[PDB]
């Protein structure tokens, strides 16, 4: 019944810097307030508890600070493995009710990704679909532009793309990219190439084969 | 004439938190003035049972001195009364609540204790004691050498037992432990009985008081 | 020094019963000064409470859900569970189990859940579960580091799980998102970059898990 806020929803970062989200209660809690981190894929973790005691195996640059009605979770020097999403959750009616979470995301040094090109298997082609995949490995920033070619023809419209989240030792992304098409239109052409634009790139780089080599 | 607590609390002051002998020792007030945010109360944490009740009861009163119910320096023979908690620190050192005293083991061993007090004061006697509750088996049996101990506080009016719960819990001031508060109201004639053979935080002082 | 395994369907029908246990390891859901709680997290919302047991009988269910969830402890398994009725599209999350310890002075009883399991998703639908299709994306063509994988195709509902070399296969691992093919049918690859000089001798697999239909794939990635 009590409603949390937190702000902001979504932030970066660079290494070192101190990193602050604030939560606010719906109505005064004193003290009963507690700080979640959530890495991916992990279990829920619980870094502050009543406010300002930091939770045993948290780093001490994560303190918190604040009671009734405005309470501060600050990280003083940004490390990579800190990316998560971090909750306020009151304890002081039940039932507990939380945020509605902060995204922590790094900033980083440029990184220029890896490229590699998947041909479709043998087996697949025989189901009639032929997934073409690229890969672009370590990287960032985020942002990465990836354009398919069929026999040099621009594709659109029949590839996907996907993005992992944030590595949490070297904060780097990676992305994958499937052009898909029936194993008929796959057999109309010889040459395919994928081609990144990306920051840390002086220029675009292209990988390709040629069908059946 | 009011009381002020200064940057204590009510649990603080009454305990006697080393961060709490700070403040003029008053023998009479009408209400008591206490901030919304004080920093140094319970300093080992735990939960005070029936606090807003004490409260209450303790917003008015008319005479107040602090007395030694059972003597740091005489009643403890067979035990360890020594023991200091960094969460209680007093100037930078670790220290105590100066109205209890954490009991602990003494050559090896954790006697069973029994030991009582009559009220002889002519005034209310208000008795506050702990029940401490370890985060694993290990402490249990390192602070009292017994995986299964008892507190049972009996007078005419309070009848309890308690076992400690034994467990982890999410770490106040880099603690797991907690001691669990607890306070009576002694009549006038009444008498008190605590008896344990571990896990006793056991008062050291108390008060006697009136009301108006 | 505890584990909180959460199981379950993966996929429910709407109006039929959400079953979920979570086996607990290192403690006994016998001692009383802990309580059981499940959450849950709809698909881009926040965190939602459902409530918390203890042994000794006291609890407390959310009153936004309290007309519709029951939970129980089984000591016999050292597991407790979750039961949810009549459920619709709104109760698609994944769902938590957490373990709490007693603190009154801290917390109010119940109410600080300081131990979670990862959760376990739980698809509202009425189509049914597809087992995955499970392609080698195979190596061959890269200046001393080589790529492969598995792409894992057309099933549905959420989620495959990956790992390489039964789990011994750890560094260099990245699993994508899934997306949502036009089929309605989702797709992902797995890709891991390994030493050139280890193909021609060291053997990879991908094991790809799938617990709504469960099915369970193995495949044997080798260069070209």
């Amino acid at each position: 019944d009590i409603v949390m806020t937190q702000s902001p929803s979504s932030l970066s970062a660079s290494i070192g810097d101190r990193v602050t989200i604030t939560c606010r209660p719906s109505q005064n809690i004193r003290s009963f307030l507690n700080w979640f981190q959530h890495k991916p894929g992990k279990a829920p973790k619980l870094l502050i508890y009543a406010a300002s005691n930091l939770q045993s195996g948290v780093p001490s640059r994560f303190s918190g600070s604040g009671s009734g009605t405005e309470f501060t979770l600050t990280i003083r020097s940004l490390q990579p493995e800190d990316f998560a999403t971090y909750y306020c959750q009151q304890s002081y009616n039940t039932p507990p009710t939380f945020g509605q979470g902060t995204k922590v995301e790094i900033k980083r040094t440029v990184a220029a990704p890896s490229v590699f090109i998947f041909p479709p298997s043998d087996e697949q082609l025989k189901s009639g679909t032929a997934s073409v995949v690229c890969l672009l490995n370590n990287f960032y920033p985020r942002e990465a532009k990836v354009q398919w070619k069929v026999d040099n023809a621009l594709q659109s419209g029949n590839s996907q793309e996907s993005v992992t989240e944030q590595d949490s030792k070297d904060s780097t992304y990676s992305l994958s990219s499937t052009l898909t098409l029936s194993k008929a239109d796959y057999e109309k052409h010889k040459v395919y190439a994928c081609e990144v634009t990306h920051q840390g790139l002086s220029s675009p780089v292209t990988k390709s084969f040629n069908r059946g080599e | 004439a009011p009381l002020q607590l200064g940057n204590c609390s009510v649990a603080g002051w009454i305990l006697g938190n080393p961060e709490c002998e700070l403040l003029i020792s008053r023998e009479s007030w009408s209400y008591i003035v206490e901030k919304p945010n004080p920093e140094n109360g319970t300093c080992y944490p735990g939960h005070f049972a029936d606090y807003e009740e004490l409260r209450e009861q303790l917003s008015s009163v008319s005479s107040f001195e602090r007395f030694e119910i059972f003597p740091k320096e005489s009643s403890w023979p067979n035990h360890t009364t020594t023991g200091v908690s960094a969460s209680c620190s007093h100037n930078g050192e670790s220290s105590f609540y100066k109205n209890l005293l954490w009991l602990t083991g003494k050559n090896g061993l954790y006697p069973n204790l029994s030991k009582s007090y009559a009220n002889n004061k002519e005034k209310e006697v208000l008795v506050l004691w702990g029940v401490h509750h370890p985060p694993n088996i290990g402490d249990q049996r390192a602070l009292y050498h017994k995986e299964n101990a008892y507190v049972s506080v009996v007078s005419s009016h309070y009848s309890r037992k308690f076992t400690p719960e034994i467990a982890k819990r999410p770490k106040v001031r880099d603690q797991e432990g907690r001691i669990n508060y607890y306070w009576t109201l002694l009549e006038p004639g009444d008498t008190i009985i605590f008896e344990a053979n571990g896990n006793l935080i056991a008062p050291r002082y108390a008060f006697a008081l009136s009301r108006g | 020094q505890v584990q909180l395994e959460e199981s379950g369907p993966g996929l429910v029908k709407p109006s039929e019963t959400l079953s979920l246990t979570c086996s607990v390891s290192g403690v006994s859901v016998t001692s009383d000064i802990y309580y059981w709680t499940w959450i849950r997290q709809p698909p881009g919302k926040g965190l939602e409470w459902i409530g918390y047991i203890f042994y000794n009988g006291d609890t407390n269910y959310n009153p936004s859900l309290k007309s519709r969830v029951t939970m129980s402890i089984d000591t016999s398994k050292n597991e407790f569970s979750l039961r949810l009725t009549s459920v619709t599209a709104a109760d698609t999350a994944v769902y938590f189990c957490a373990r709490g310890t007693e603190d009154l002075g801290y917390c109010s009883s119940g109410s600080c859940p300081n131990h979670w399991g990862q959760g376990t998703l739980v698809t509202v639908s009425s189509a049914s579960t597809k087992g995955p299709s499970v392609f080698p994306l195979a190596p061959s063509s890269s200046g001393g580091t080589a790529a492969l994988g598995c792409l894992v195709k057309d099933y549905f509902p959420e989620p495959v799980t990956v790992s390489w070399n039964s789990g011994a296969l750890t560094s260099g691992v990245h699993t994508f998102p899934a997306v949502l093919q036009s089929s309605g049918l989702y797709s992902l690859s797995s890709v891991v970059t390994v030493p050139s000089s280890s193909l021609g001798t060291q053997t990879y697999i991908c094991n790809v898990n799938h617990k709504p239909s469960n099915t369970k794939v193995d495949k044997r990635v080798e260069p070209k």
